[PDB]
């Protein structure tokens, strides 16, 4: 994973003339921000393991 | 591992005799075995009681905002 | 070998040993004494004269009298069979259930477990006392040092906790009456019996008693702590156990040290102090721990000398603390039992970390509000809050209410309180403050919050009031 | 309004000043005590430092 | 052998009055039969007063005291980094030995004037307040003064962690080798601490010199000096080290005791006098060298814990008299929550600017000033309740600034960010909002800038300053961010 | 004679001098010294044993070690060659600019010049620092204490004074950075170099730097004070010059003394201070003088321990002082710089004659008003702060202006402040206040007055402020 | 003795303040240094040792008791005063007498609030 992208647009939020979602967008963006920060935080990758050398230092 | 030859000859000689035995490396001794098993417990607590012979796996989800 | 009393000045027994002259800390048993009159060597003064400290009392000792070095530190009976048992310092049952059939002995010097050996992941020992957990949360394995004024239910509290906690516990507990009122120990005895936690057909009580009461002669009191440490290490390390270790009172340890200091021909630090308060402390403290091999959850009564904390002794002590219990006489004067002041009573382990931020924050608001309030009372002391902002008035009152809400009955001391104990699990704790904080409550009387259990009880009480 | 006020201020000044009075008293203890404390500590320091000069 | 061996004349207290050893080198570290080391402090005509480094249940009289023939040096290297050592330079991290097989004398005195060059570098902590208001440079000395576990330590820690990014820089202008002296600090605490660093793994560039609670008194005593030598090492290798002395307070205590045991008199505050010299000399060794010495530095963060804010606490008084300023921590703000808990009205870096980045200077000068009134406006025409908008603004703003500097426990940061956010308030842009949202905002703003205005961040960092353009970049950015915060 | 180290008990080296003794105060050199270990004789303890004072570090020393008495007390390089030189106690080129080709040595025990030698008149030294002159009019040759506790730009101020003054006169300098941070001496160093007032191309300046930082044997540090004195006396009379003697910090001197006092066997009296406190000062201050053949205008930085002057030591100090600058940390906390205590910063030698009555009165009125103002404080903290009665307001404000006007920019800590320092020669000042006194600027308001040199600049500042 | 001899004896120790003092004097004359309140510390041991000797015994001891009414005379009610603390921590409650009421007449004048029997929690008559 990997996921692509659209910026804030506050004009959008207010307008939703599907009334049943009017509140939701304001809240839903903020849910977004949770993901936004969270993703910006972490990297994708750990390292890996040189098993050969670790086998040298694990007798099992 | 090794220094003073005058003691060392005998002292080191006895240590190798250990390795040259397979009823344990000359013996083991209850006392060690008791502590081993204890200490083995504790460090499992140290990093959780999963077994890191296997790795984790996760699950997935989504919901609709508006 | 044998030594001669060359000088007795109190329990500093100047012994000339010539014949041997073992190291310091070799226990000597005095010849010509029916008593196991231990002197533990303190100094090799030279001239193969040692300064020893009789742990014990003295008298009837014609000088020159022969002392035979017992040749080692106090070796004291060990094994699980100590649970229940009250042993004196020298490990003999002063429960007097005959003797004890030990397993081994131990030199009552026990050392610092290793830095590398520690497992050190503080986890709240919950207590169910709002005030405690919330404000002075305790950690499992933690060393909580109970500063507290005399008689302020200080003892009560500790006991009260012991009930609450030590019961729930699975590890054992040790009660060390160090320099304690024998009487209180008597009392203690009887609850313990009663409680059957000291079940006496059980030397497998959850609690071992070691008592080296107030009455002892100094040395005995001085050293008994070390002993206690040694025991608990036995149970922890050897028996696994999370020990809860009740010490009443480490102050007397301190006391004892200082008391001797003079006689130890020292330059005795300030106030007469033992300067070796410090070393003592370290040397003790490090024995205190919660190893990888378990916990000594350490309940350390700390009499606050002259309730001065400023007092170097406590001052030092703090370093070693992890949870500090300050019972606050001021508060006590406010009648409150609970009498704590948590701006004082703090716990290293009180953290947004360790115990949640909710706790912390709810607290921070509280700590704050109180802190502010604390700031205010004095201006108010003059002014009242009268021409001073209402929001403040509210908040002050709230802070106070919160204070009151912290007042919590004692189940143990229902006799004492009248009031019937309360114990409040965390959630209702949170809730409580959050609510009061919400001002939701506030349309209410301050005293409604007094000596409550959960907030409901305040509510209940509100009705009962109005 | 003002009459009421003026007596209230008057009153106000009454309480306060009493309040003041007790507090002074309390401090005064603290005073001497500490006062002596100084001395004491110091005397200590003297005696000690006079039993332990070079 | 002979002569420069002794028989323990008397022993008690780890104070060996030693018969013999007479032609001994002053302050020679000596060697015990036990293998414990000791130090020859007092050459009295008829004994040698030797402090035993270890402890004396472990020994007895007449015992052979052998000279080591050495006045103390401690192993030195830099393979101390990633290491927790004792004063003698031995693992206590218990990670096998240390790689610091050079040893270097502790008693080596402070350099001259000439081998120094004063500061003009900043030193950064990520702590907004710190870096701003008592802006610090490198080679310096500054007191952390405060009471107990206020995250007492935390302060150091977060700073150190903060240096991580700099150590993740490849500088040696900001790549800062960290030295932590733990005095009197029980192992447990220490353990946690180590652990904290470990977790942060800032430890890699770090010595942690640890004389926990335990340690026979000289040991705690020695440790700083040790740390000191070790730090001088970097300093002379152009390297910039930061040593934290935490704290001499405990040391002094011990030392007094040591003296007392030396049957020397309790000096002022029952503390002997040349405990001043002690630390003074100790502390003189912290410096910013000139270039000949690689320009290196040993930046000193001594820590002193006041007891009851007592600074007339003799030794504090002393230390203050040494210090190039002090970072005063207050409780209240802490209790209020507010961390910073500092009283900057009581915290100083006299220095101010040598210790800065122009960037910081740009907002901070003004801010400091503004806070000054702000704080002030708590006192004139207020002891606690009153109103007017002009000034109310100042308060509002102020309150904001409070938050803005309010930097909770645990917070390593980079300065431009700090400036970034600071700029918003300074330049009046959030005044509006409530404190509660500031933080939130701040965070939010941060990922935003971090991401986006990473460009910009690049720049500001680069310019060491915010250019007017970068400012403008801020202006819209912030406004917009705020707007985004809505909009 | 020869001595043996018989005891080294710390850096207190008790030497048993073998071939007799040398007299008291004799500087002794330890044989076997890579950096000659000057010992100052303190007591002839008897048994041809002296208690001596190490003036170096005592490391490595063999007990018994052989000492050869220098046959005198500490004798030190002296000569014109000290100008633009950093000397240590033992004169040593700690300028690190090679040995000082001094043309004279002197035993650093300089003593009290005679009663008769003392210029009975001095003339107010004007510093042009308004406040300074005004409240504590300094006299050329005067003994100025700068009491001030720590850190408050104190040193900065001091330096600045040096800028203002030492430059400005044919008056020479001795600066003794004693006990000071080696670092600050460094910093300081650079400033002179920079200033070119340490001009090194011609080594000369007019200045001796004597440094005895806080890493030196206290006795030695204690003695660096004497050293400087000895030198300066030479310049004072012999070179005839008004030497300006900066001592930083005489408190630490005293202190240095006290630390040792114990060890010296003296029971260091109350507050820990040496029982000899009086003699130490007495002799020292009495060693200091402005005689007829020159002036040592003696500027003594005085750390005020804990801002306690009632601290016996400062209390003593006061006796010697004839002009006192007590800097008020509270005022400092009031942010100022002028941070001084003003209603304590005096010269007993303010005069309606000598400073003329104008000055004098102005000061007295002013001092008074401030004192009065202080009284008003009592109302205000709890009872109003843009609020109560008004005539008093008038004064309040006036005082406040006076305060602000009393504030003057820092002239090198412009580096910090961005305020260009200012200075106002005396009349414009006196006048200045008189105008304010005259209540002229009342249409005008406060902050305009802050941190200025002359009043116009305040007027100007008002204008800037009207926006 | 009485205690061991089943008796309930009442000893009124009236008052230890002077004793302690005396002892202190003794100490000091014994050139034994003090600390607190210019006293040394084993006046605490003193008091403890004294007071532990007050007790209520089991049957074996005839059930006897030595009931202790120590008196400690405050001087200006300094709880704060260490030696008072000492004893307080020893005792099983205290009867603080407040002057003013007495002084007002009010015979007697107790500081009731402080007058407490901690260990008192039940030890009197059902009637009462």
């Amino acid at each position: 994973r990997k996921l692509a992208l659209k910026t804030i647009d506050w004009v959008a939020f207010g307008e939703i003339i599907p009334r049943n979602q009017k509140a939701v967008a304001n809240s839903l963006k903020s849910w977004n921000e949770t993901l936004t920060s969270r993703l910006a935080t972490l990297p994708e990758k750990p390292p890996a393991i040189d098993w050969a050398y670790y086998k040298a230092n694990v007798a099992k | 591992l090794d220094p003073v030859q005058k003691l060392f000859v005998d002292k080191i000689r006895e240590y190798r005799t250990k390795r040259q035995t397979s009823g344990g490396p000359v013996d083991a001794g209850p006392e060690y075995q008791q502590d081993l098993d204890r200490e083995l417990f504790k460090l499992k607590q140290m990093y959780g009681k999963a077994d890191m012979n296997t790795f984790p796996n996760f699950t997935f989800e989504d919901p609709k905002f508006e | 070998t044998t030594g001669r009393i060359v000088a007795v000045i109190g329990a500093v027994v100047d012994v000339q040993f010539d014949e041997g002259l073992p190291p310091i800390l070799n226990a000597l048993e005095v010849q010509g004494r029916e008593t196991r009159l231990v002197l533990e060597v303190a100094q090799h003064l030279g001239e193969s004269t040692v300064r020893t400290i009789a742990m014990d009392g003295t008298e009837g000792l014609v000088r020159g009298q022969k002392v035979l070095d017992s040749g080692a530190p106090i070796r004291i009976p060990v094994g699980p069979e100590t649970l229940g048992r009250i042993m004196n310092v020298i490990g003999e049952p002063i429960d007097e259930r005959g003797p004890i059939k030990t397993k081994q002995f131990a030199a009552i010097h026990a050392e610092a477990p290793e830095f590398v050996e520690m497992s050190v992941e503080q986890e709240i020992l919950v207590t169910g006392i709002k005030v405690v957990d919330l404000l002075a949360p305790y950690a499992k394995g933690g060393k909580i040092g109970l500063f507290g004024g005399a008689g302020v239910g200080k003892t009560v509290l500790i006991m009260e906790l012991i009930n609450n906690v030590a019961k729930a516990h699975g590890g054992y507990s040790v009660f060390a009456g160090v320099g304690e009122r024998t009487r209180e120990g008597n009392d203690l005895y009887h609850e313990m019996i009663e409680s059957g936690v000291i079940n006496l057909k059980d030397a497998t009580s959850k609690v071992a008693l070691v008592y080296g009461q107030m009455n002892e002669p100094p040395g005995a009191r001085a050293r008994v702590a070390l002993t206690g440490l040694t025991v608990a290490e036995y149970f922890r390390d050897q028996e696994g156990q999370d020990v809860l270790l009740f010490i009443d009172n480490i102050f007397r340890f301190t006391q004892a040290g200082s008391e001797v200091s003079a006689l130890l021909g020292r330059i005795p630090s300030a106030v007469g102090y033992q300067p070796t308060l410090a070393t003592d402390m370290g040397t003790m403290q490090e024995r205190i721990t919660t190893t990888k091999k378990g916990s000594i959850t350490s309940v350390q009564a700390i009499y606050v000398p002259a309730d001065d904390l400023t007092d170097p002794a406590p001052a030092t002590t703090f370093a070693h603390l992890d949870a500090t219990t300050v019972l606050s006489r001021a508060i006590a004067e406010l009648g409150i039992y609970p009498a704590v002041d948590p701006l004082d009573s703090t716990s290293r382990i009180m953290d947004p970390n360790i115990v949640g931020s909710e706790h912390y924050d709810v607290a921070r608001g509280v700590q704050k509000i109180l802190q502010d309030y604390k700031s205010l009372q004095d201006i108010i002391a003059i002014l009242g809050m009268d021409e001073l902002s209402e929001e403040d008035k509210l908040t002050v009152s709230r802070a106070r209410k919160i204070q009151r809400f912290l007042s919590q009955p004692f189940q143990v001391a229902e006799v004492f309180t009248g009031h019937l104990g309360k114990l409040v699990p965390l959630k209702e704790t949170i809730k409580g403050f959050q609510q009061i904080l919400a001002g939701e409550y506030d349309h209410l009387p301050e005293q409604a919050f007094y000596m409550v259990g959960p907030i409901e009880e305040a509510v209940a009480k509100a009705d009962k009031l109005a | 309004s003002t009459t009421s006020e003026q007596s209230a201020r008057m009153t106000a000044m009454d309480n306060a000043s009493k309040n003041a009075s007790e507090m002074i008293d309390k401090l005064t203890l603290t005073f001497n005590r500490t006062r002596q404390a100084v001395i004491t500590k110091e005397l200590i320091e003297i005696i000690s430092g006079a039993a332990a000069l070079d | 052998d002979l002569e420069e061996t002794g028989r323990v004349l008397s022993i008690g207290d780890g104070i060996a009055r030693v018969h013999g050893l007479r032609n001994v080198q002053a302050e020679e570290m000596v060697e015990f039969s036990s293998g414990l080391k000791g130090m020859s402090l007092n050459l009295e005509p008829d004994n040698v007063g030797v402090v035993v480094f270890g402890n004396d249940k472990l020994i007895k009289e007449g015992d052979i005291v052998k000279r080591t023939g050495a006045i103390v040096d401690v192993p030195v290297g830099e393979e101390l980094l990633g290491r927790v050592v004792d004063a003698l330079g031995n693992a206590i991290d218990g990670k096998g030995p240390i790689g610091s097989k050079a040893r270097r004398r502790v008693g080596l005195k402070a350099p001259g004037i000439i081998p120094r060059i004063s500061v003009r570098e900043p030193m950064q902590t990520g702590i907004k307040a710190v870096d701003s208001l008592v802006p610090i440079g490198r080679g310096q000395r500054e007191l952390i003064i405060g009471d107990r576990q206020t995250g007492k330590t935390s302060i150091a820690i977060d700073t150190i962690i903060n240096q991580k990014r700099f150590n993740d820089g490849t500088d040696e202008k900001k790549k800062l080798y960290c030295i932590y002296v733990a005095i009197g600090q029980k192992r447990s605490t220490v353990a946690q601490l180590v652990k904290r660093l470990t977790d942060a793994d800032a430890m890699k560039y770090t010595i942690v010199v640890s004389a926990t609670a335990s340690d026979a008194a000289p040991l705690q005593y020695l440790a700083p000096y040790s740390g000191c030598s070790m730090g001088e090492y970097f300093r002379d290798n152009g390297k910039h080290a930061l040593i934290i002395y935490d704290d001499l307070s405990k040391q002094a205590v011990a030392y007094r005791q040591m003296s007392l045991l030396l049957r020397r008199p309790p000096g002022r505050e029952a503390y002997p006098g040349d405990v001043f010299y002690l630390h003074s000399r100790l502390l003189e060794r912290a410096a910013k060298m000139n270039d000949a010495f690689g320009g290196g530095s040993l930046t000193a963060l001594p820590v002193i814990e006041t007891q009851a804010g007592d600074v007339s606490a003799y030794i504090p008084t002393n230390v203050i008299s040494i210090t190039d300023g002090q970072i005063f921590l207050e409780t209240e703000l802490f209790y209020k929550g507010i961390r910073p808990a500092i009283n900057v009205g009581l915290s100083v870096s006299r220095v101010g600017s040598a210790a800065q980045t122009r960037a910081m200077k740009q907002v901070a000068g003004t801010m400091k000033l503004e806070l000054a009134q702000y704080r002030e406006v708590a006192a004139f025409a207020q002891f606690g309740s009153d109103l007017d908008a002009a000034t109310q603004q100042l308060l509002s703003r102020g309150v904001r600034l409070t938050e803005l500097l309010k930097q909770g426990q645990y917070s390593p940061m980079a300065i431009e960010e700090q400036v970034a956010v600071i700029y918003a308030g300074v330049r009046g842009y959030l005044d509006k909002l409530e404190p509660s949202k500031i933080t939130k905002f701040e965070n939010a703003f941060l990922s935003h800038v971090i991401s986006q205005h990473q460009a910009l961040l690049g720049k500001i960092r680069t310019d060491g300053k915010i250019s007017e353009e970068s400012d403008a970049k801020l202006k819209e950015i912030v406004t917009n961010f705020l707007a985004g915060f809505e909009a």
